[PDB]
RNA sequence: CGGGGAAUCAGGGUUCGAUUCCGGAGAGGGAGCCUGAGAAACGGCUACCACAUCCAAGGAAGGCAGCAGGCGCGCAAAUUAC
RNA sequence: AAAUCCUUUAACGAGGAUCCAUUGGAGGGCAAGUCUGGUGCCAGCAGCCGCGGUAAUUCCAGCUCCAAUAGCGUAUAUUAAAG
């Protein structure tokens, strides 16, 4: 007996048919849009999808008078209207079948900051990330795969220790300054 | 080991090939090396234990086959 | 086609009892008798009978087996004869 | 004709389970009768020690020399013919070396071209045949 | 070993569950018992069966399927730590 | 507990940024070369069909390309495919 828990779970579901030409294409295109890493980041986003897309119609299946599917329902709807893939008119469970993986890779943090004109283009935006220059609220967060909430939109800056926006010179600013 | 090497320098003196050389008591895959020598060459298919216990699985396993098992503390008996 | 003198990794056989679905079974010059295989050109194209003088390519491994590379006939077996191959006839 | 009846049950199972025997694998795996058969004894990979290196010609249409070791296994102790993978991977093997085999592909059956053999090679002398292939290793001495 | 469960999965199903929670069982194999509220206890004892340690040969002492570690077995599994 | 790891932060640290991305394939199944050397039904590849017998789209190599990617082969029990 030990105190740990074994709770791990795999976020990604790899494809039936390993090879198959329209969908190789239809996965470039998404990693060549977002500036992806691998394949897994789509396959991450489809199995994410595909949840939300099951417990939705699970619930559809159940009356429209039930308490359950309605509090489930308006939990669901309520958390894709917060994560900003839906507004306030399109807020019916019917319409949660009409996303696509374009409405979930549009909220990763390295779309926003690239979206947003912090970054110049969709690559530099990851690395921009990464290297720890982009901070939302008071937090420095490096991770692309940060998916950001409607209401955290509004304040995407760098973050202020960064030479980019904090002001204060770099390894190779500081290198060629001495020897300048 | 040296004892290990005296029975080998006996060996190559009485001009007899040895395959396999091991330390410690004798166990049913050192039998087993005995064994698949006995396909090739009947006399050299024998396992020369100089001062080590005999295991009964060992015995036993070379008494069902035909391996034999020259076991000896005092090395003239050997 | 030309004479060849060769003893390098293969030997001369006398075709003996050449039973088989291609076994063959011919008996060496230098050693005991060996199951020489017919090699694949040899399968249809080329005709070993029941005594033929053959190089078979030695094969050192398990030295049980071998296989036909070469068949030779009346005037290559009289030339043989003549440098190299035990008086045994041809 | 299958009865329908609500009270059939008992009649169906018996059937269903009964008739599940004349189905090729489950007979060959839930009667313990493959597994004595198996050299292995239901193990992926097993170890040896070569007797020889041997010669096996291939099937009518496509003649060559596959080549082969027969190794005697440790835990039974009952000899097999292994097939060596990769070219010239035959001389890396000596006689009398211990030699981890396992089974081909296909469950325990022969292979398109050398017939009569299950196994194949994958260990020398406890160095991986790829690595002998490659030169990324060399055979302890 | 049996459950709580696990893998897979349209609906139905198939397969696994020695293994951290619950219940059972046994401390090499059987058997018998002292003490105690509670044991047929094995890091308690008594005898036999199998193995095996010391020895001045008179006698003495055994139990890792606790944690490390070693041998064996095998395709298969970690540090004599604080 | 004492340490370790992480997080925090002085100093050093990127131009073949040589601070080097592998494991398997490139006839079909099945995504990718009828490009060039070598061997000549021998050596080997090939889960299956098949490729090798002197112009090898398949073997051993070079170059190029494809697949997944800090991972990807191979064997074996088992599930879907199996109405």
């Amino acid at each position: 007996p030990v105190a740990r828990s074994w709770v791990c779970r795999k976020t990604y579901v790899t494809p039936r048919r390993p090879f198959e030409k329209s969908r190789l294409d239809q996965e470039l295109k998404l990693i060549g849009e977002y500036g992806l890493r691998n394949k897994r980041e789509v396959w991450r986003v489809k199995f994410t999808l595909a949840k939300i897309r099951k417990a939705a119609r699970e619930l559809l299946t159940l009356d429209e008078k039930d308490p359950r599917r309605l509090f489930e329902g308006n939990a669901l709807l309520r958390r894709l209207v917060r994560i900003g893939v839906l507004d306030e008119g399109k807020m019916k469970l019917d319409y949660i079948l009409g996303l696509k993986i374009e409405d979930f890779l549009e909220r990763r943090l390295q779309t926003q900051v690239f979206k947003l004109g912090l970054a110049k283009s969709i690559h530099h935006a990851r690395v921009l990330i990464r290297q720890r220059h982009i901070r939302v609220r008071k937090q420095v967060v490096n991770i692309p795969s940060f998916i950001v909430r409607l209401d955290s939109q509004k304040h995407i800056d760098f973050s202020l220790r960064s030479p980019y926006g904090g002001g204060r010179p770099g390894r190779v600013k500081r290198k060629n300054a001495k020897k300048g | 080991l040296g004892s290990l090497e005296a029975l080998l320098e006996f060996l190559k003196t009485s001009e007899v090939p040895y395959a396999g050389i091991n330390i410690g008591p004798v166990h049913k895959k050192d039998v087993m090396k005995a064994s698949v020598m006995l396909e090739h060459d009947p006399q050299y298919a024998v396992i020369l234990a100089f001062d080590v216990r005999i295991e009964r699985d060992a015995q036993e396993m070379a008494d069902s086959l035909g391996v034999r098992i020259f076991s000896a503390e005092i090395i003239y008996h050997l | 086609r030309e004479l060849v003198f060769k003893e390098d990794g293969q030997e001369y056989a006398q075709v003996i009892k050449m039973l088989g679905n291609g076994r063959l079974e011919a008996m060496c010059f230098d050693g005991v008798k060996r199951l020489c295989h017919i090699r694949g050109k040899l399968r249809k194209k080329v005709w070993i009978n029941t005594s033929d003088i053959i190089l078979v390519g030695l094969r050192d491994y398990q030295d049980n087996k071998a296989d036909v590379i070469l068949k030779y006939n009346a005037d290559e077996a009289r030339s043989l004869k003549a440098y190299g191959e035990l008086p045994e006839h041809a | 004709g299958k009865c329908r009846g609500l009270r059939t049950a008992r009649k169906l199972r018996s059937h269903r389970r009964d008739q599940k025997w004349h189905d090729k694998q489950y007979k060959k795996a839930h009667l313990g009768t493959a597994l004595k058969a198996n050299p292995f004894g239901g193990a992926s990979h097993a170890k040896g020690i070569v007797l020889e290196k041997v010669g096996v010609e291939a099937k009518q249409p496509n003649s060559a020399i596959r080549k082969c070791v027969r190794v005697q296994l440790i835990k039974n102790g009952k000899k097999i013919t292994a097939f060596v993978p990769n070219d010239g991977c035959l001389n890396f093997i000596e006689e009398n070396d211990e030699v981890l085999v396992a089974g081909f592909g296909r469950k325990g059956h022969a292979v398109g071209d050398i017939p009569g053999v299950r196994f194949k090679v994958v260990k020398v002398a406890n160095v991986s045949l790829l690595a002998l292939y490659k030169g990324k290793k060399e055979r302890p001495r």
